[PDB]
């Protein structure tokens, strides 16, 4: 079970 | 940025001549990600060259294992060329059955 | 020890070679379990351990969805650097991230972090806290100061400290059989004569899993490494793992000289001289 980068950009 | 790869290379068991092997290339410590990996037997390209999935280690830096069937004899040579950004000319370490 | 469930993930700008390639590696205890790969026929999350394929088409599809939301907004990063830097869209470049947690034997939260790195260079990580941010440069400080007043801090700890420790917890009870597993190192010496007087003993260790090993050279129970000579310890490829050491010595001392090998599948160290 991965981080999810719930399109948040940098 | 642009760390020099760390290459070695050596057979998985200890070499018989004339006995069936596989010669592993093991290029690590490399960034960007981006290499050419060719195994060469007498300085020509081996075509059945199979390449690790790429990883990288806690410092960022690139790792890979590239490796081929071989049966090793007296007198053919087996070598590894590693070309890559952060090195002017390609860089070839040739094996050493005693390493 | 300390367990560990990290993520791994690279996206590589290819400009004019298609998109950026993507790809995750998770590890639990530093040995991988799951990768997804951007480039392949069909790229979904894939078991890479075969104790993982007890998990049912309902985990691999919401892990596979994970990524491929992962990919699209990384390869935004990628492109927002490029502003934040002044580069060129020609040039390629490389965003990195390691995420994590690790939990002690009692199964409580140890540590958790997220690390940032753009082309090699350390960009933004979560602190020891799991509330503020660290910026590495000037870059950095522009999404730190957004990802504070968008509440990031928040969505990170509740994974960190929550769904990465819960899931740890499964993945060691299902994977506990193998992840136990170690082969104790297999190990010769090997003389090679020298032009001189002088000789090179080399010791070897062989089909040891995991890679974590130590070779020594002794000469009156004492240890000699600045005149020692020993390499990477480097993978078979067959799943075990090589290292040898090797010390130069007079010709006719050859049993003065002792090798001692150190492995957690060992009983206790093993002793070697030159038979």
């Amino acid at each position: 079970v991965t981080f999810e980068k719930s399109y948040n950009t940098v | 940025i642009q760390k020099t790869p760390q290459i070695q290379v050596y057979s998985r068991h200890p070499p018989e001549n004339g006995k069936p092997n596989i010669l592993n290339c093991y290029v690590t410590q490399f960034h960007p990600p981006h290499i050419e990996i060719q195994m060469l037997k007498n300085g020509k390209k081996i075509p059945k060259v199979e390449m690790s999935d790429m990883s990288f280690s806690k410092d960022w830096s690139f790792y890979i294992l590239a490796h081929t069937e071989f049966t090793p004899t007296e007198t053919d040579t087996y070598a590894c060329r590693v070309k890559h950004a952060s090195m002017a000319e390609p860089k070839t370490v040739y094996w050493d059955r005693d390493m | 020890g300390p367990h560990s469930l990290r993520y791994f993930v690279t996206a590589v700008s290819r400009p004019g070679l298609g998109e950026p390639r993507y790809m995750e590696v998770g590890y639990v205890d530093d040995t991988e379990f799951v990768r997804f790969d951007s480039d392949a026929e069909n790229p979904r999350y894939e078991p890479r351990a075969r104790w993982m394929e007890q998990e049912g088409p309902e985990y691999w599809e919401r892990e596979t969805q994970k990524a491929k939301g992962n990919e699209q907004s990384f390869r935004v990063d990628l492109r927002t650097l490029l502003g934040y830097y002044n580069q060129s869209k020609g040039g390629s470049h490389t965003i990195q991230v390691i995420s994590g947690c690790e939990v002690g034997s009692d199964g409580r939260l140890l540590r958790g972090y997220q690390q940032y790195a753009y082309d090699g260079c350390d960009y933004i990580a979560l602190n020891e806290d799991l509330k503020t941010w660290t910026a590495a440069d000037m870059a950095a400080l522009i999404t730190k100061h957004k990802w504070e007043q968008a509440g990031e801090a928040e969505r990170l700890r509740a994974y960190l400290e929550g769904t990465c420790v819960e899931w740890l917890r499964r993945y060691l009870k299902n994977g506990n059989a193998t992840l136990l597993r170690t082969d104790s190192p297999k190990a010769h010496v090997t003389h090679h004569s020298r032009p001189e007087d002088k000789v090179t003993l080399r010791c070897w260790a062989l089909g040891f899993y995991p890679a974590d090993i130590t070779l020594t050279w002794q000469l009156n129970g004492e240890e000699l490494i600045q005149d020692m000579e020993l390499v990477e310890t480097r993978p078979a490829g067959d799943g075990t793992f090589q290292k040898w050491a090797s010390v130069v010595v007079p010709l006719g001392k050859e049993q003065y000289y002792t090798c001692h090998v150190y492995h957690q599948g060992l009983p206790e160290p093993l002793t070697l001289r030159w038979e």
